[PDB]
């Protein structure tokens, strides 16, 4: 199902956003890296542009949160949830929300931010969910070589489903 | 008077939140034996 | 007598579901070779 | 005329995403000692 049931997309192709606070996990230029390549992941493959702000609001807000963060999507200590996003849409529309009990990394070991972003950004833009274990937007994350990444083509077929 | 039509349909469900992570990967086996 | 107009725009949709448990981690490299 | 019905239920949104992947494996502890 690689799209979201009716489905919101952006209406225009310059998307903006915003990391509202960073996890003390990484390197704040590492939490960066990972974010704008999580991005470049999708603009490969579509109209859109992304670009980050450090004052205002933004279209997509990037959150460190745990436990209880003000949605209906309540955070768990270490383990179980690890991050949630919002469709496409005003306000808190778009934004990516990501829990700070787990241990966000560059790398293989612990919690490899790049590759949780690239999921919950892909719902950001108003993805759906594969049925396929080699897909990203499957209800399975596997970890997979960050420097040799690529989409699966069920993930390039939800995306271009909705832009372009 | 007569009643009016049905309302568009809600909006979309907001997105499934993430599942449990991963347990921590087995320890290696021992070194291999000291030198003579 | 004259219709009336839509109802409000419908309930949103219920919460995606929760994601299930992620695969265990690869196991550990071999320790180093042992004292002489 | 009375404002309708109240509207169709919004469509349920997508799933989460497992966890991410388990922790690296410690690395093994070293080897026996050396033959005597
Ligand atoms: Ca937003
Ligand atoms: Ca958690
Ligand atoms: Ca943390
Ligand atoms: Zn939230
Ligand atoms: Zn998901």
């Amino acid at each position: 199902f690689r799209e979201m049931p009716g489905g919101p997309v952006w209406r225009k192709h310059y998307i903006t956003y915003r990391i509202n606070n960073y996890t003390p996990d990484m390197n704040r230029e590492d939490v960066d890296y990972a974010i704008r390549k999580a991005f470049q992941v999708w603009s490969n493959v579509t109209p859109l542009k992304f670009s980050k702000i450090n004052t205002g609001m933004a279209d997509i807000l990037v959150v460190f949160a745990r436990g209880a963060h003000g949605d209906f999507h309540a955070f768990d200590g270490k383990g179980g949830i690890l991050a949630h996003a919002f469709g496409p849409g005003s306000g808190i529309g778009g934004d990516a929300h990501f829990d700070e009990d787990e241990f966000w990394t560059t790398h293989s070991g612990g919690t490899n931010l790049f590759l949780t972003a690239v999921h919950e950004i892909g719902h950001s833009l108003g993805l759906g969910h594969s049925s396929d274990p080699k897909a990203v937007m499957f209800p399975t994350y596997k970890y997979v070589d960050i420097n040799t990444f690529r989409l699966s083509a069920d993930d390039i077929r939800g995306i271009q489903s909705l832009y372009g | 008077g007569p009643p009016g039509p049905p309302g568009p349909p809600g909006p979309p469900g907001p997105p499934g939140v993430v599942g449990e992570q991963g347990e921590q990967g087995p320890p290696g086996p021992p070194g291999p034996p000291g030198p003579p």
